[PDB]
């Protein structure tokens, strides 16, 4: 996060821009879990 | 007595207290009492240490059998 004037001066003097596209993720990361496994683990104590 | 995920409270009672005696009587080691009418609330509650995947560090496999030593010094074997 830089100042607009500072980044403009940098890109005009030294830095160069050679980008035209971007990356967009295609995974929502939505998942669900069943409480039966948790119940069985709790009622057993030790499990693998 | 309390302070764990579950409270067995000793053994599971077989219905109600027999011998026609009070559930409290004399408080010696037991002091918690709770009577319910029909079921209970907070039916969705548990505690477990879940873990997805075993994270570990990565170390490069480097041995003494490298060409650098052979090209820097004289390499010979005397078994």
């Amino acid at each position: 996060v830089t100042t607009a004037t500072l980044k403009r001066q940098l890109l005009q003097g030294i830095l160069q821009i050679d980008d035209t596209a971007a990356d967009v993720p295609v995974t929502y990361g939505e998942m669900v879990l069943q409480g039966t496994n948790l119940v069985t683990a709790l009622v057993m104590g030790k499990a693998v | 007595i309390a302070g764990l995920f579950n409270i067995p409270a000793g053994i599971i009672p077989t219905g109600n207290v027999l011998s026609t005696i009070e559930v409290c009587a004399h408080r010696c080691i037991f002091d918690f009492f709770k009577q319910i009418r029909s079921d209970d609330n907070s039916l969705y509650s548990a505690q477990f240490d879940i873990l997805l995947g075993t994270y570990c560090n990565t170390l490069n496999f480097v041995r003494f059998l490298e060409l650098g030593l052979s090209v820097a010094c004289i390499c010979t074997k005397f078994p």
